[PDB]
């Protein structure tokens, strides 16, 4: 039964990424006063399969000055992490019920720098290494707030578990409080996923590797929006209606993933220096201040949460 | 008063983020002394029974300790409910 | 056993995809950034146990120590700022 | 018009709803019509092992009750 | 699964051996990463959830990351290192086999001493509160804030002063 | 017969390769504003599956748009070489078809068909985005009319 | 006749009102939600696209296309 | 416990051997030092968890902090050495012999 559960978890998220590609294209088109894909299949639902076939049918021109080891284990690692992140997620009951689950998320997210850096060091150049260093620095820098935000918001629920946030928001979202922490969390998800306006790394791989990188990217997108939904937009949980919880979670995650593309179409890009100034001069001060605020709140209020 | 208030308005216009950070810092360090609901935190975290209450011998001279959970000679945290 | 199974499955799937793929046919600024990130990640390490520390009785002490941590971290940040460590204008 | 992105939005929504209800149903099936008992500490693990030992069929979810 | 922790410790040994042998500052980083992964796994085997996940999130995500960063930006790979890499890979094989023979001799010389291969799966957990809550590792690592505040101030001061130290060294 | 399934396999491969055409837009001159107008709403390049502009390292088709000079030919050839097989080329305009209004000049290549092999020639100075789209669909059909697996089978 | 772009008619006021308005603009991300609204409005319009081989773009009796040699 | 501790000590010894035996680089020595750090962290955490002594868990945290600081200053020194000579080699530090 467990292998069946694993299949039910993995297959749909991959399908959902493959179709999130199409949703992005169509939304950007309609925002640009055009349609997008209409032909290959009814409304385009065959275009992702077409593209997958095309890529995987191309011929890989593997750079000659390179290392096959780091050439193969970079996208393998990326996809492995992007899939193993979806495991602990309570939807509402999790495939693997972990304590310290958000910490597992932090770590398995921070482990992608290794691939995004080995790819560059493998490609024998200096421009690719420059780009890789810069992207690594960006991702690293934003991991700091990605961590502190949770460190401060996990004091309204005294546990690092994801199955406690359901009862923590059994009456009210964690957005009304910490809406300044969300606005800083919703963005570090863009910069972490190198998503516009933070795409200074994609604005040098064969068909298969490029496809794996694409899959990892969009999977991480869906997952970050799912974390937002679970944490700051706690859906409904009636003990007998996991169906209800899952429906609401899906709706909110789709809202968020469409907001990402809304933004991509709406705004220009950033400049690496200004992108780093943003964090190190606007997000870290406010983050530390609100961290102290949220360490004091449960004290000068008698609302310090429990450890079950 | 005037000079410093003009400085604060200049800041409030130029770098509101720094102002907000410092003011939240101050609120954090100050409110826990104003609030009356502070003590209750230690009170509760003490009242939580993560261990077994090992009893003691009835050696005669101990009138202010009960012989049964349902006696009023011991502590009673009805203030938690009333909270 | 279950975590092991899931991660093994993911690794197998990734390697299978990447096999099918082939079988079908100096600036000190970045260093300073890394160092600052170290000095903040270790602070995260010292800051993570707050959900267990705020369950104690010595609240007047946890308040104090957490405030000390955050304050001196902010001061170190401000100094790295004043000394032009967050500029990028070579 | 804007109502042609739904053929994909709904596909993704169904694919994102499947995991949750699938896991819930499979839990209810493998654990005797009940949720999968969680063990955050050793006390719950002890209760679970004890239920398993008193079952007589080596399964923690076979509740016995007063009859025994 | 009696051989679980033994396999983990042996993989750690092989990783540190591939460190001792010095292929290059990048394959050394990969070896360090593997050894740290295995170290976390064995800590979790011994029950250190917080310790192991902290290793994950800080040692790897924070330390080996900047190691590889500084390596790429301030190191160059020279062509000679490849033949010597193969040579030291053979060296690593020989070392593995020597260690196996070492362990055999030590089992022959001390049955219940150095290593009790007969009692491998045993002597992992000695005692545990079965009905006990509040006995994880966070309960201890969070002592720092109530008892052992001295350690917290020490560490915070080290980190604080590291800023000034590094700015003065690089400058 | 194996012939049936082999025909179907080739048909599927060609469907994918023709429905996921990604262009490298080697746009040199006034035969590129028309490609932009073709990406624009009224023609929506992206509606058939042809992305607006991708990287020259993962592209399938290559649109040569405008006058190719003797100072620019080597870069175009290097791009063609870097591109991954199976790769197709489309020459948009008189300049790239035969040199056009500068055919008798000293700094012009009298046809991109001397530097790279071409599959579809679009005539015009400039050819409307409608004509460029017609040419790209002609390329789609040229792809749909391939028999790779058949020729490898009956070899 | 000339005009000025990016020049104010005179200095502004540092009043608490205007300072707080600018601080709201900064923190609450006000000037960006309007761009989001423009994109949403465009999402809720009709696109100018046409089925090409079935719907053709409009031309004029003066269009200069392919050549022809005529007769009487 | 005995077996894993024996192997951890053997690993520390191997990394110290690597430090005391240079191979023309310096990163390959800092990495051995960090391997030592890791082995000691693991041994300490394992003894803490074996003895159930929750009053000794801060020790791994402290040693990790201080090893991080040491590694940072070492990396800075290596960066200066490279900035000056061009390589993280050890035959270039042949000065001070006079
Ligand atoms: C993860 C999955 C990765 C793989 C990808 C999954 C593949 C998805 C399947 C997509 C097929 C779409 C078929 C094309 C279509 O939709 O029809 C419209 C197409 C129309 O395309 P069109 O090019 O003619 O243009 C349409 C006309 N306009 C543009 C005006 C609208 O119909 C055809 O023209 C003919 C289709 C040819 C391809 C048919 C495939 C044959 C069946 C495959 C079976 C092969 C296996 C048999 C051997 C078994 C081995 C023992
Ligand atoms: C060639 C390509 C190479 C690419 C490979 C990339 C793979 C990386 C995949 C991501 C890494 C995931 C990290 C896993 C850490 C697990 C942390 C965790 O939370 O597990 C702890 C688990 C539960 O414990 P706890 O939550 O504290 O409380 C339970 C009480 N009810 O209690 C446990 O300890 C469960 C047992 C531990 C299981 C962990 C196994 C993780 C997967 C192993 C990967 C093996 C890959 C090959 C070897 C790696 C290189 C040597
Ligand atoms: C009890 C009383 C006291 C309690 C304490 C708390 C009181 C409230 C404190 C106020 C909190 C303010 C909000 C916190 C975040 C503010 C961050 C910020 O202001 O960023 C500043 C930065 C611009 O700075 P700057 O360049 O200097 O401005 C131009 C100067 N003319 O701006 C930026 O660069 C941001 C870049 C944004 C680019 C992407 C925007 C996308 C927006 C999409 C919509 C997101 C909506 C949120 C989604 C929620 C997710 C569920
Ligand atoms: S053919 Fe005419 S329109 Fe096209 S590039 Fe040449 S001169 Fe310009």
């Amino acid at each position: 039964m467990f292998f069946i559960n694993i299949l039910t978890l993995l297959v749909p998220i991959l399908i959902a990424m493959a179709f999130l590609t199409l949703v992005e294209r169509k939304i950007l088109g309609y925002m640009q006063l055009r349609k997008g894909p209409n032909i290959v299949g009814p409304y385009g639902i065959l275009q992702p399969f077409a593209d997958a076939m095309k890529l995987f049918m191309k011929e890989p021109m593997r750079p000659l000055t390179t290392s096959m080891s780091l050439f193969i284990i970079a996208p393998t690692l990326s996809l492995t992490l992007a899939l193993s992140l979806w495991v602990p997620l309570p939807m509402p009951h999790p495939l693997i019920n972990l304590n310290l689950g958000i910490l597992f998320i932090l770590a398995t997210s921070s482990l992608s720098v290794y691939s995004i850096l080995w790819s560059g060091w493998a490609s024998n150049s200096k421009y690719s290494l420059f780009g890789a260093l810069r992207a690594v620095a960006q991702t690293i820098s934003y991991e700091v707030t990605m961590a502190i935000i949770l460190l401060s918001v996990l004091l309204m629920n005294g546990s690092y578990s994801l199955q406690t946030l359901i009862t923590t928001q059994e009456h009210m979202w964690l957005l009304l409080p910490a809406w300044p922490m969300a606005m800083m969390w919703f963005i570090s998800t863009l910069a972490e996923t190198n998503r516009a306006p933070f795409d200074l790394t994609e604005g040098e791989y064969a068909a298969g590797p490029f496809a794996l990188f694409f899959m990892a990217e969009y999977t991480n997108i869906i997952l970050m929006n799912a974390l937002t939904t679970i944490i700051f937009l706690g859906p409904l949980y009636y003990i007998n209606l996991p169906e209800l919880y899952s429906t609401n979670f899906m709706m909110e995650a789709l809202l968020l993933s469409s907001t990402f593309l809304w933004i991509r179409a709406s705004y220009p890009r950033f400049r690496y220096d200004q992108l780093m100034h943003l964090l190190w001069k606007n997000f870290l001060p406010l983050t530390l201040a609100l961290c102290m605020w949220h360490i004091s709140l449960p004290i000068f209020t008698a609302g310090v949460p429990p450890y079950m | 008063a005037g000079r410093i208030s003009a400085f604060l308005k200049n800041a409030w216009a130029k770098e509101p983020v720094l102002v907000v950070s410092f003011s939240v810092w101050g609120l954090a360090i100050i409110m826990p002394m104003i609030s009356p609901y502070t003590k209750y935190a230690s009170m509760i975290n003490k009242a939580t029974p993560y261990n077994y209450p090992v009893p003691v011998r009835d050696d005669g001279n101990m009138p202010d300790v009960p012989s049964h959970p349902q006696d009023p000679l011991g502590p009673s945290l009805d203030w938690l409910k009333n909270l | 056993m279950n975590l092991y199974t899931v991660i093994f499955i993911n690794i197998l799937l990734s390697l299978t995809l990447i096999l099918v793929a082939f079988w079908l046919p100096f600036s000190m600024k970045f260093f300073l950034v890394a160092i600052t990130f170290l000095l903040f990640d270790l602070e995260i390490a010292l800051l993570l146990p707050l959900p267990w520390a705020i369950q104690t009785i010595k609240t007047s002490t946890m308040m104090i120590m957490a405030f000390i941590l955050v304050t001196i971290l902010s001061l170190g940040l401000a100094y790295e700022w004043t000394q032009k460590g967050l500029e990028w204008t070579e | 018009m804007w109502f042609e992105i739904l053929p994909g939005l709904a596909i993704m929504g169904v694919c994102l709803v499947i995991p949750g209800v699938s896991t819930a149903y499979i839990h209810k099936f493998t654990n005797g019509g009940k949720e999968k008992r969680v063990a955050r500490v050793q006390y719950q693990w002890y209760l679970m092992e004890r239920d398993r030992r008193i079952s007589g069929v080596n399964r923690y979810y076979v509740s016995k009750g007063l009859e025994n | 699964m009696n051989n679980y922790i033994f396999v983990l410790s042996s993989l750690f040994l092989v990783g540190c051996l591939g460190l001792a042998l010095k292929p290059s500052p990048i394959y050394g980083g990969l070896g360090l990463i593997v050894s740290g992964f295995v170290g976390c796994l064995m800590v979790l085997g011994f029950g250190g959830s917080f310790l192991g996940l902290m290793v994950f999130l800080i040692y790897l995500g924070g330390m080996l990351v900047v190691f590889g960063y500084t390596t790429a930006m301030a190191t160059e790979e020279y062509p000679e290192t490849w033949g010597s890499n193969w040579l030291i890979l053979g060296f690593l094989v020989l070392g593995v086999i020597m260690e196996v023979f070492l362990i055999c001799v030590l089992n022959y010389y001390d049955e219940v001493g150095v290593i009790n291969l007969d009692g491998l799966g045993d002597w992992l957990m000695y005692e545990v509160d079965d009905v006990g809550v509040m006995l994880e590792g966070g309960i201890g690592v969070a002592a720092m804030y109530s008892c052992a505040t001295w350690m917290m101030v020490v560490a915070g001061w080290s980190l604080f002063a590291g800023i000034f130290i590094i700015i003065e060294i690089t400058r | 017969r194996a012939e049936y399934v082999v025909t179907k396999l080739d048909d599927l491969i060609n469907w994918a390769r023709r429905s996921s055409l990604w262009p490298m837009t080697f746009g040199l001159a006034c035969c590129a504003v028309e490609m932009m107008h073709m990406a624009a709403p009224r023609y929506d390049m992206d509606r058939f599956g042809v992305v607006f502009r991708a990287s020259p390292r993962q592209a399938d088709v290559m649109i040569v748009a405008g006058t190719l000079t003797n100072k620019m030919a080597p870069a175009l050839r290097k791009v063609y070489d870097q591109m991954p097989e199976p790769r197709y080329v489309v020459s948009m305009g008189s300049c790239a078809n035969g040199g056009g209004y500068y055919h008798y000049s000293y700094s012009v290549v009298r046809g991109c068909d001397r530097i790279v092999p071409v599959d579809i020639y679009v005539p015009g100075c400039p050819p409307t985005a409608e004509a460029l789209l017609y040419g790209i669909l002609q390329l789609q059909r040229k792809i749909k009319r391939e028999q790779k697996l058949k020729i490898w089978y009956r070899r | 006749t000339y005009k000025y772009v990016n020049k104010k008619e005179q200095e502004s006021e540092v009043d608490m009102k205007s300072a707080t308005d600018n601080a709201a603009r900064i923190l609450m991300w006000t000037e960006l939600i309007r761009g989001l609204g423009m994109t949403l409005s465009y999402l809720f319009r009709e696109p100018a696209t046409i089925n090409y081989p079935f719907e053709k773009g409009p031309l004029s009796p003066r269009f200069r296309g392919e050549h022809a040699l005529r007769r009487y | 416990m005995p077996s894993t501790f024996f192997n951890l000590t053997m690993a520390f010894s191997l990394s110290l051997l690597g430090t005391l035996m240079f191979r023309s680089h310096l990163m390959s020595t800092l990495l051995c030092l960090e391997g030592m750090v890791l082995s000691l962290f693991i041994m300490t955490s394992v003894t803490s968890l074996n003895s159930n002594s929750m009053s000794s868990m801060p020790i791994p945290i402290t040693i990790l902090v201080f090893a991080a600081c040491e590694a940072a200053v070492g990396l800075a020194l290596l960066v200066k050495v490279s900035n000056t000579y061009g390589t993280d080699y050890v035959q270039n530090l042949n000065l001070l012999q006079c």
